[PDB]
């Protein structure tokens, strides 16, 4: 019920106050809007969905851990499950809402392929935290378009951007880590984050310090 | 001597708390300073002898993990000043405040103390009270050993970080760099326990006497899930049941000193965030 | 339905730092009727503490922002709209903890240290809005909030001992009060020195769970008496 | 053997600088330790007597905001070794980063200075080359006064000096070099006076003149003083008397460490604070 602008300093404001969902509604009338966001309106987007999905994704891990050390009490048991589940519901519409801004909106008004591989990255990240979640009969189905999404921003990723490149090496990170967790392919994922960390360090600033960290930890880690 | 401060020059001001033999205030003094002062009328022959033998152990420690010793005084009631420390002890922190402590934060704890006592042992000192009521923070950036009313230059209540050897007391001193050593894996678990050990007995008597046979030794699978497997094997040399299986401080601190060196971010696989 | 299943829930939602979900599991159990019991009286305190400090804290960051906007006109009216949206969140959930106090908690507390926890815990929800609330209710507020305080300060001490943790808490919040509210740093600091060097005295008595109980709440009013005289 | 250090015990690292008479390296010993040594195979009488003052100096030092002295070595060469101070000196962050302090921050550095300064001054010892340099922060957060090289204790038969690049800091009296003592309390002050000018405006004083050699003869002359009206607006009133009083002219009618201490301190507790008070916490 206002201006883009207007939209994007209540998101701005949202932020600075950790009020994550109304940052998140901001940005999604923002992107309903039709037009292709900014950089900082992009940022803005990402940084909030990924907190408010985080919360979510942080709770499922503690009560499904929960769930499964519980012993010899159903009741117990049948608690943290319905807990589970809609903690589940809410993890699940969360990311519907996303990807579908993102087939809707995000990815076909992306003009230079920065923009797109970044949505599609940002497809397979969701679709990927929907993974983690998924059942068994449809769980197939979105780990494939995980990957298929996943994928056809990587084909344009190593092609278009220098190796020092954020959004590549993130790319990369959430890729091989889609490789071993949500499948289990190590040696892909290994595969992928030993070459990416090498060739990173063969060739922003601070910001890939920090993920070169990361890569360093998983190898590490996933050894 | 050179140490003395005369009377007059410090106004002691809240009284704060407890220590060795004596009652804490702070205390202005070219700024603040922590005073520890036994407020007996007329000191007895045992407390003269208590109050300069912490004076003379003090006054041989010049370190930045070590409370800095800045003087004493004698004139109204006898008094230890030492730099004053606004954090409050380790053991505040861990079991009363229970800050939540970054597995960093804790590591770089534990390596402070572990230079504070490989200085201390170096000098052939042994503090015979190392524990976390013992280990005082600096405003979040240093950690400081205090309180040598116990300590003492090795010349030839707090039961949970006493060796075993020590609480049997069957040899005339069980007190020893070992001891200390022990003292110290006792503080590790409290760092990577985030408990005291033994929670679940409900009296001292009891700990004493298993501790003391060796039926009881701390429960090393109350350590947190994050901590480096070299510190949970340092703190198992630390804590042997039998003095001479235990390492020296050079080795402890230049183990804790690496493996501070190198530690992951995050225990499992981690994606990118830029949030 | 059960009230412990409601206490169960609670303690799973307070694993999965979901708050709003333990103070809603929490104000279901206070409205059954029964006086709580300890874990239940924590478990309901924990829950709203939560609850309004996301509150209290999003409300600080965009109030200084409403002030600090000179130029714009449109955004610090931006900022001004928003903060009264949190503040009406934040009016809601202080209303519907006092509601929960005068309602059941109050009237149910047989005993001396219920009465002077809930007290205490209407006063500090009292002073959660008096410090949003502007000119009208402002005075009501900080009265109710003062005179809250001090029935619990005199049951305080008149039937519990210096070193208490529920007293020593007390005397935090109501220097605290004195110090934010009315701005009346000396007073604060006579309340906070009395009852910290009341309870330095006796310190020596404590168990040793007794000792982490009260150290707990004696350093926050040493650090309010240093960060207060500096 | 009081505070000697035995050879071999003291791994000493990269060079980090120099101090007053000898360069300064990074070292090990029981953690990290600060080195200032001699490059020398011999020391001349004049290099260990000057050596021999610093740890007599040093040996008396026990003060939280003075560089805690640790111990001595003669064996390979002379060296004084101190705490190590992750961080730069004051002089780094004013001049050489332009680190944005805030003014709180700023009016802590100088009353921990001041600290330091009448601990000092108590115990009757002048620093005689107190500058930005010579205060180093430890973790961005406490002040230690360092380098004691040019140190004394106020004796009869005091002293004897390299004054060199750094006069800045140096009084009138200092400058002209005319008088019974032109090092004392009161040239400390002055050279106090200079950090606080530096702490309030954030440049070095005499920064906008056209020529460089007569500054002194106009600082010794009286002819020029620090410009106070380039201190920041949000200094307080009080800080900037209290410079203008450490940095006047005449020796006698400028203040002492523990008035100027009592100053900084009354001061301080006048700006408003920058936390809240804490509630009782969730249990
Ligand atoms: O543990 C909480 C109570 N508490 C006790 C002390 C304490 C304990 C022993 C000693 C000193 C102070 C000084 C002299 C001494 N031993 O000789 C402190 C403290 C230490 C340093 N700075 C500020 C406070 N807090
Ligand atoms: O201009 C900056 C170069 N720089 C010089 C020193 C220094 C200066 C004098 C002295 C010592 C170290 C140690 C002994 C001594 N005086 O006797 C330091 C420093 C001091 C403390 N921690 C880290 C570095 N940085």
């Amino acid at each position: 019920s206002m201006d883009k602008n207007e939209l994007v300093q209540k998101a701005k404001l949202a932020e600075q106050a950790e009020r994550y969902d109304d940052m998140a509604a901001c940005m999604k009338s923002v992107t309903e809007q039709g037009a292709e966001l900014s950089n900082e309106e992009r940022n803005l987007l990402s940084v909030a969905y990924k907190n408010v999905v985080g919360a979510r994704r942080s709770s499922w891990r503690v009560v499904s851990s929960i769930e499964q050390k519980t012993e010899g009490a159903e009741k117990k048991q049948q608690m943290a499950r319905e807990y589970r589940e809609k903690i589940e519901t809410e993890l699940r519409d969360i990311c519907n809402d996303v990807l579908s801004l993102l087939e809707k909106f995000l990815i076909p008004n992306a003009s230079q392929a920065e923009s797109k591989v970044f949505y599609l990255k940002m497809k397979g990240d969701y679709y990927r935290y929907l993974a983690e979640v998924a059942a068994g009969d449809d769980k197939k189905g979105i780990v494939d378009q995980s990957q298929q999404a996943y994928q056809e921003a990587f084909e344009i990723s190593k092609k278009e951007m220098q190796p020092t490149h954020p959004i590549r090496l993130g790319l990369a990170l959430n890729f091989s880590v889609f490789y071993y967790e949500i499948l289990n392919s190590p040696e892909k994922a290994c595969s992928l984050a030993k070459t990416a960390f090498d060739e990173a360090i063969a060739e922003s600033y601070k910001d890939s310090t920090l993920i070169m960290q990361l890569l360093r930890d998983n190898l590490t880690l996933w050894t | 001597d050179d140490w003395e401060i005369p009377d007059g020059q410090i106004t002691v001001g809240q009284r704060i708390g407890s220590g060795s033999f004596g009652t804490v205030y702070k205390g202005k003094w070219h700024g603040d300073v922590a005073v520890k002062m036994l407020n007996v009328t007329a000191p007895t022959p045992q407390q003269l002898q208590a109050f300069k033998n912490e004076v003379g152990v003090l006054r041989k420690t010049r370190h930045v993990n070590i409370l800095l010793f800045m003087g004493y005084s004698t004139k109204p009631q006898l008094a230890i000043v030492t730099q004053w420390c606004e954090g409050s002890s380790l053991y505040h922190h861990l079991h009363a405040s229970e800050t939540k402590f970054e597995m960093k934060k804790l590591i770089d704890i534990a390596r402070q103390t572990a230079r504070g006592m490989d200085y201390l042992h170096a000098k052939s000192i042994i503090h015979r009270d190392l524990k976390s009521n013992n280990i005082f923070l600096h405003e979040d950036n240093t950690v400081k050993i205090g309180d040598f009313g116990l300590a003492t230059v090795k010349s030839r209540g707090s039961i949970l970080w006493m060796a075993p050897e020590v609480i049997r007391m069957q040899d005339s001193n069980p007190y020893s760099f070992q001891s200390d050593v022990y003292a110290f894996g006792i503080v590790l678990y409290e760092l990577m326990t985030g408990q005291l050990p033994y929670s679940n007995i409900n009296n001292r008597d009891q700990i004493i006497e298993m501790v003391g046979r060796g039926s009881l030794s701390p429960d090393l699978s109350k350590v947190r899930s994050n901590c480096p497997k070299r510190m949970k094997r340092l703190m198992a040399e630390c804590l042997k049941k039998k003095r001479d299986e235990r390492p020296s401080f050079p080795r402890i601190l230049a183990e804790i000193e690496e493996l501070a060196r190198e530690l992951p971010k995050i225990h499992r696989s981690a994606s990118e965030p830029s949030l």
